[PDB]
């Protein structure tokens, strides 16, 4: 009824009565807590009275009021106080609320405890009551027995105690699920946790939960390992592999691996597996040339060309003297990238006349592109244009130098170092532009292969070549040096770079240093922030400039909002555009992993007073969706493809085309326009060789490597980043700055190849596995899921998706263990039945290799 | 509880995604107002 | 017919089907809209014999027939879920005295609707599809009791209800668990206004306002309405009126202006009384007494003078009408206030008047109670004067200044503080087309 | 920004050599329109590409 | 601008030189640099502030009449402006703010002195 009678009872004596009071009161608290709300001080004093037992009643009673007061930590505290008056399975929303309300509070504490200690939860710092009830809810979550529910909590609950046990307990290997439940959180963990260590702790145990091996997924563990970059695991695997040893099992693991571990990391296992004893096939998978072959094989096979239209472009003009004539030196290289053809190259021998000493140089570099992945001939290809075979131009002669490692990146270190020797040879001297280029073109190709390869010499030999202060030469040094130490690099270079930057007197020499910084500040994230800050602190763009890239290479992929947020305002606020522009551009890296809002994001900067803004937009957006969709994102840029400055749209051309390979034709109709708009522009005499350039490029972009090849980074195939995928962009980023660049863009070029291969040494038995996709291998240049046999699955267009509406036939000799791994390029039908039908097929590899 | 962990979590991104903008604005505000001048 | 009756509800359910797939704003506002158009069809002859057959079929639909109570016989798990609930909504609608008289039948039904499979999972799912009014609007009627022996016991069903509304006050988790709520309070408020002493309203205050936006300004005003009446004997006047001032201002009511806003106005009229302000009922001539003002006018008419007898006479006359509105408690005070008011006016206009000449007004009234009576008056300020009986001079102050003080600039500040009202609001709504146009 | 750019936009346009209003006297097949400039004499002169 | 009309090749422009007869405007691409140093000394443009600022232009009240009248005049302009509500710019709800908003601030800064 009314509690004034109870408020009467309150201070009225006889704790008995007061017992009765509380109790009685407690039942009717719900209505009258309001009336009661005033006596809480006494109620508090009651709860302070150990003499009177029930006062937890009063506490919980107060808790109730506190809910009805909105007081919760109050309530929780006095819910905590109760424990008895309180019970979890007492159901009131209030309870279930304070149940909840309790739960949360734990987390931050736990987080704040996770802050300090990562075993904090193993310890007392959190109110056990909470932790108990918390885990008792985890129990209830365990009883919920969908433990993702428990997991995401314990995820933030940070208790692997919970997690691991719940896993292991629930590990029955739900065979694939206990694998996947991990992945469900694990993949989530990748997305979730601030502290990787926490998640790193995950990856190990998970692996071990998986290393429990009722044939755990290795590619799972691969990226897991690849995210950890822990050789032992792989070795443990490799052992465990060698224990399990099977060609396709080893191969696919190595195929997992060869798709995954960093060039740097990988060599460990290489050395390891070598030292381990091994399967040389694995060591041969470490080549990956099989793919280069296959890719070329694919290319050479699957190249779709129309150089005529390209010729039509190449005939659309010879001009800008070189500069446009330069674009086609490249767009042709695109289609021919790795495809090893002189098609138009001969078509103009007078080409060289219209080539400029740099284009003459540049045209020379265009080869390694065309020959990319040809692990012998490309050298022999450069041989005539190699130094000592002379050339028409020293710069032509220089082009090979760089143009070389295009094929050999990571594999030409020797020749590189050899060239470096030639560099080192001319390093401390010979300011001849010819030499400079010769130096530079070499100073290009050096870090090219040496990229990811840490050799101080590379850095060093350049460092003075750098320090030799040839805007020509020392520029490439500002890069290769980074390329060397691209990574965490070394701060001393950083000092010196940063030093040289301000120190060395040149625009570009000073400039490119920022890159190498950004290079050797890679994934470092929090690390470079100082230099970043220093770069931020730069009066100049160039440091600030690179800082963005630095923050990118630091934070690229995963968004650091703050970094981004900084980068934004930094870009947003800054005087110099290209800073903004580049900074804007640099966003799409730390923003890579979600292209998603990037359009919505750049939608802000889609509009600007400033083109450079609207320039900077195109890339970062065009970057994140390059291997992706969003005509949305695209169509954002189409007005910007009309943004008055060709240079602006020039990007937008390219930027979109970066997205738009393989996507064409009523899958995407607009490509025609886009292609036309190129041609439009390319035909337009009043559209610039800004525009036409990018267009012809963007065209040939869509057409690169016979147009059948793709562009990938943080490859969902692996799930893993490719630094190399990044680089070409970042390289090409400054170009109308330094034109002889874009050839870097060849990096992310990625095969759509589907070729039978084997889970063994490859008879290349080819089959079209035939599960239907709405047909986008039929949506593609001239010149959904029906689970029906798809028409034709063997190489060509495919798609990562149009891959994944198709599935194998079991009926052939060879079968994958991975149940259609889902990745065209990775191919490898695993080999179940050799020395039989499923015939035999070969390749230029099989020819020479 | 859970699919939120998937789902719910993702929306602080939006929280952030929201957050950035005013910043841009204030700049842009100033941007006009400084640009506004010589006009 | 019943068809068209059903057809309308088909559209309702069809719009319920909007909300069914995540679409209230349509549904609720449509349901809101539907609530009005509900009066049309009404009844439940074949609407339901065709409804209970159109939807699907459920135990509760059967127990619902106990409310129906009829004979038809004849011949003739998903779509039939919240529709049935949304029809249980209309069940309540069938209870309005529309399609009902004694809902004390329906009382239990309401519970037996409310409590089972309802008042359960609905926190964010049901969006104020609860109408606790139409819940209680039922019980509202029966509270014509009198009869019930209140209720049950005393009167626990309402105590229960209060506690049940309390059981919602929990359920008001502010998960959006709000809208209907402070009706609960409003109930409880008027329940106080039935019996209880509001002041736990302060706790009800302490919680919230009906946060926030989508609540009907009606309630939001009706909120204020009682909330005014809080300050009534809380003896805050402005704020009370401010409520009214925030109630009648923009509460949207024409049909409900009729008997119901008079109520508002009544107390509203009662307000300026509290301040003795007596606005010109020259308007309150209109849409008033008839059945509301004019005793207030008579009050005003008295309060214009504040002539205690003539004052009292009104009360003497209208006490029951006062009692009818329980504005009786008022005015018992403003009696001498206006007396003191007159005392202040066309009188203090000398730097004094004497003891006895100001006592003359009391020589009109009383003597040396004057001392009190003047101190009684001076006590409150409400006048400004002094005296010395040692002087026998009742010394009546200036009240004279200029805007030298920050007093204007206070108001400027007041104006200043408002500078954000429409200014900040413009940004408050800047969104809607601007943001939805993006869509 | 609507203004901003737009405002800024005019400044560009606020920088002109000029636009000569002119008196076309005629064309020839030359696609040089034969034109008397209003104060000046005639100049047979190419057109705007769009006209 | 700066011309130097010929190239090596170019950024390497090329043809007209070897084809002879290079003539044109042919600008170069200008830039320049100084420092943050003189920048200060530059932005030093506009003892000092205190002497230069608050207090140095606290002169207002001299004009309060105008300051009024200026504000006074705003009023009229607007009844006017609002009226047209009953097309293109001069619009009934435009100069209103830009007018009554210019006398708002300049009138608040003076308060800092008092």
């Amino acid at each position: 009824t009314t509690a004034a009678p109870l408020l009467a009872l309150l201070r009225e004596n006889q704790d008995s009565v007061k017992t009765y009071a509380l109790e009685s009161i407690n039942n009717v608290v719900d209505q009258l807590w309001s009336e009661i709300s005033n006596e809480l001080p006494d109620i508090e004093a009651l709860y302070d009275d150990d003499t009177f037992s029930d006062r937890e009643m009063a506490a919980l009673i107060a808790s109730k009021v506190y809910y009805n007061l909105g007081e919760y930590e109050s309530a929780v505290k006095y819910a905590l106080a109760a424990k008895d008056r309180f019970d979890i399975d007492e159901k009131s929303q209030f309870v279930e609320t304070i149940v909840s309300k309790s739960i949360e509070m734990y987390v931050q504490e736990a987080s704040k405890q996770y802050t300090k200690d990562e075993q904090f939860y193993t310890k007392d710092i959190i109110d056990p009551k909470l932790t108990s009830i918390f885990e008792r809810m985890i129990e209830k979550c365990l009883k919920a027995s969908e433990l993702k529910l428990a997991l995401g909590i314990a995820l933030e609950g940070y208790r692997l105690d919970i997690i691991e046990s719940a896993l292991k307990s629930k590990l029955d290997q739900s065979t694939s699920e206990n694998v996947k439940i991990i992945n469900y959180l694990l993949t989530l963990a990748i997305t979730t946790v601030t502290n990787s260590k926490f998640r790193s702790s995950i990856l190990r145990k998970s692996f071990d939960f998986l290393m429990n091996m009722p044939n755990c997924d290795y590619l799972t563990l691969n990226k897991v390992v690849v995210n950890l970059n822990d050789a032992g695991l792989a070795l443990q695997l490799f052992k465990k592999l060698k224990e399990e040893n099977d060609e396709g099992l080893s191969a696919q693991i190595a195929f997992d691996l060869v798709s995954s571990a960093s060039q740097q990391l990988l060599e460990i296992l290489v050395t390891e597996l070598t030292a381990q004893g091994y399967d040389p096939a694995l060591l041969n998978i470490l080549s990956g040339l099989p793919t280069c072959d296959y890719y070329n094989t694919f290319l050479l096979n699957n190249k779709n060309i129309d150089i005529g239209l390209l010729n039509k472009s190449k005939s659309s003009l010879d001009g800008k003297f070189s500069l446009f004539h330069t674009a086609v030196s490249v767009a042709n290289g695109f289609m021919h990238a790795g495809t090893t053809d002189n098609s138009f190259i001969k078509a103009n021998l007078p080409w060289l006349g219209k080539a400029q000493n740099w284009a003459k140089f540049t045209a020379t570099a265009s080869l390694g592109v065309i020959h990319k992945g040809n692990l012998l001939e490309g050298k022999k290809v450069m041989a005539p244009y190699l130094p000592g075979s002379r050339a028409s131009s020293r710069f032509i002669k220089g082009g090979s130098l760089y143009g070389l490692g295009l094929i050999y990146a990571g594999f030409g270190r020797d020749t590189t170092d050899y060239l470096k020797n030639i560099i080192v040879e001319n390093s401390g001297t010979s300011g001849d532009e010819d030499v400079d280029v010769l130096l530079h073109g070499a100073s290009l190709g050096i870090g090219l292969a040496a990229m990811g390869s840490a050799n101080i010499e590379v850095y060093e030999a350049l460092k003075e070549v750098l320090y030799n202060d040839s805007a020509t030469s020392g520029e490439a040094a500002a890069l290769g040096m980074g390329l060397c130490m691209l990574g965490t690099g070394k701060p001393e270079a950083i000092h010196d770079m940063f030093t040289y930057s301000q120190e060395t007197q040149h625009g570009n020499i000073t400039r490119g240093l920022a890159v190498g910084l950004a290079l050797i500040n890679y994934g470092r994230q929090e690390l470079a922030d100082d230099l970043i800050t220093k770069m931020l602190a730069s009066d100049e763009s160039l440091l600030r400039y690179g800082g963005a890239f630095t923050i990118a290479l630091a934070y690229a992929g995963t968004g650091n909002n703050s970094a981004v947020k900084r980068l934004l305002h930094v870009a947003v606020s800054d005087s110099n555009d290209d800073v903004r522009r580049a900074a804007v551009i640099a966003l799409g890296f730390v923003l890579l992993r979600d292209y998603t809002t990037v359009p919505r994001i750049v939608q802000l900067l889609s509009k600007s007073h400033n083109a450079h803004v609207r320039c900077g937009t195109a890339f970062a957006l065009g970057i994140a969706c390059a291997g992706k969709g969003l005509q949305s994102a695209i169509d954002v840029l189409d007005p910007l493809t009309k943004d008055p400055v060709d240079f602006v749209r020039q990007a937008a051309m390219i930027a979109l085309s970066m997205i738009l390979i393989q996507q064409t034709e009523k899958l995407n109709p607009q490509v025609a326009d886009i292609n036309k708009n190129f041609l439009s522009v390319i035909t337009n005499k009043h559209q610039e060789g800004l525009a036409k350039f990018g267009a012809c490029v963007a065209q040939g972009i869509m057409n690169a490597g016979g147009r059948n090849v793709t562009i990938q980074l943080e490859n969902a195939d692996t799930g893993t980043l490719d630094t190399k995928s990044v680089v070409g962009l970042v390289m090409f980023s400054q170009f109308w700055y330094w034109f002889p660049l874009a050839h870097f863009l060849s990096l992310s070029f990625t095969p759509t190849t589907v070729i039978g291969i084997r889970g063994s040494d490859q008879a290349i038995p080819k089959f079209q596995m035939n599960c239907y996709a709405k047909e986008d291998a039929f949506s593609y240049p001239r010149m959904k899921y029906s689970s029906k046999p798809y028409k034709v699955d063997n190489m060509t267009r495919i798609l990562p998706q149009q891959s994944r509406y198709i599935s194998f036939i079991k009926d052939d000799r060879f079968v994958p263990v991975r149940k259609f791994k889902g990745n065209n390029g990775v191919v490898v039908l695993r080999d179940r039945e050799p020395k039989e039908p499923v015939a035999l097929i070969e390749t230029v590899r099989q020819m020479k290799d | 509880y859970f699919k939120l962990k998937k789902l719910e979590k993702e929306y602080e991104l939006l929280t952030l995604q929201e957050d950035y903008i005013k910043d841009e604005q204030r700049h842009l505000k100033r941007e006009l107002k400084r640009a506004q001048e010589e006009v | 017919m019943a068809s068209t009756a059903v057809m309308m509800d088909v559209d309702s359910s069809g719009v319920n089907d909007l909300h069914h797939s995540e679409k209230k704003y349509a549904e609720e506002d449509q349901v809101q809209e539907l609530l009005k158009v509900l009066n049309e069809i009404s009844k439940t002859t074949l609407t339901l014999d065709p409804r209970y057959i159109w939807r699907s079929l459920k135990d509760l639909s059967s127990l619902r027939n106990q409310e129906l109570l009829n004979a038809e016989t004849l011949c003739f798990k998903t779509i039939e879920v919240t529709a049935e609930i949304n029809c249980f909504m209309h069940l309540l609608v069938q209870l309005f005295l529309w399609d009902s008289k004694e809902l004390e039948q329906l009382v239990e039904f309401n519970r037996k609707v409310v409590i089972p499979n309802l008042l359960c999972y609905y926190n964010l799912r049901s969006l104020n599809l609860i109408n606790a009014k139409l819940w209680f609007y039922i019980y509202l009627s029966h509270e014509t009791l009198a009869r019930s022996s209140e209720e049950i016991n005393s009167d626990n069903q309402n105590i229960i209800l209060r506690s049940t509304m309390m059981k919602f006050l929990k359920i008001a988790s502010l998960k959006h668990d709000n809208e209907t709520k402070a009706m609960l309070i409003n109930l409880i408020l008027r329940d106080f206004l039935n019996n209880g002493e509001v002041d736990s309203a302060s706790d009800f205050i302490s919680k919230l306002e009906y946060p926030h936006t989508d609540v009907s300004s009606s309630l939001e005003a009706r909120y204020f309405f009682y909330l005014s009446k809080i300050n009534a004997i809380q003896l805050d006047y402005s704020t009370a009126n401010e409520y009214i001032i925030a109630a009648i201002r923009k509460a949207p009511h024409n049909s409900k202006s009729l008997g119901f806003l008079q109520q508002s106005n009544k107390l509203h009229c009662c307000i300026q009384l509290l301040m003795g302000d007596i606005p010109e009922l020259s308007f309150f001539h209109q849409s008033n007494m008839q059945k509301s003002l004019l005793p207030y006018y008579h009050l005003t008419k008295a309060v214009k003078l504040g002539d205690l007898k003539k004052f009292t006479s009104t009360i003497t006359k209208y006490k029951q009408l006062l009692l009818k509105d329980d504005t009786y408690q008022l005015c018992v005070r403003l009696r001498s206030n206006v007396i003191k008011t007159g005392i202040r006016i066309i009188s203090l206009t000398y730097k004094k008047i004497s003891l006895r000449d100001i006592c003359l007004k009391l020589n009109l009234d009383s003597e040396q109670t004057v001392e009190y009576m003047v101190s009684r008056a001076i006590r409150d300020g409400v006048i400004e004067a002094k005296i010395n009986h040692e002087d026998g001079f009742i010394e009546t102050t200036e009240l004279l200044n200029i805007y030298d003080s920050e007093d204007p600039q206070q108001v400027f500040d007041e104006r200043i503080k408002f500078a954000n009202q429409l200014h900040d609001e413009y940004l408050v709504s800047m969104r809607y087309p601007e943001d939805k146009k993006t869509q | 920004n609507d203004k901003v750019r737009f405002i800024k936009d005019e400044l560009r346009l606020l920088q002109e050599p000029g636009s000569y209003v002119g008196e076309v006297i005629k064309i020839v097949s030359d696609k040089k329109v034969l034109v008397k400039v209003q104060p000046e004499g005639k100049y047979i002169v190419d057109v705007a590409k769009d006209i | 601008d700066a011309f130097r009309l010929i190239d090596t090749g170019a950024l390497i422009n090329i043809q007209a030189l070897i084809h002879g007869l290079n003539r044109h405007y042919y600008s170069l691409n200008i830039d320049y640099h100084k420092t943050a140093k003189e920048t200060k000394m530059l932005m030093n443009l506009h003892y000092e502030e205190k002497e230069e600022s608050n207090l140095a232009a606290t002169k207002s009240m001299v004009k309060i009449a105008e300051q009024y009248s200026k504000r006074i005049e705003e009023e009229k302009e607007l009844t006017e402006e609002e009226l047209k509500t009953r097309v293109g710019r001069q619009d009934p709800k435009k100069h209103l703010s830009e007018t009554a908003d210019e006398t708002l601030e300049n009138n608040i800064v003076s308060v800092l002195t008092a």
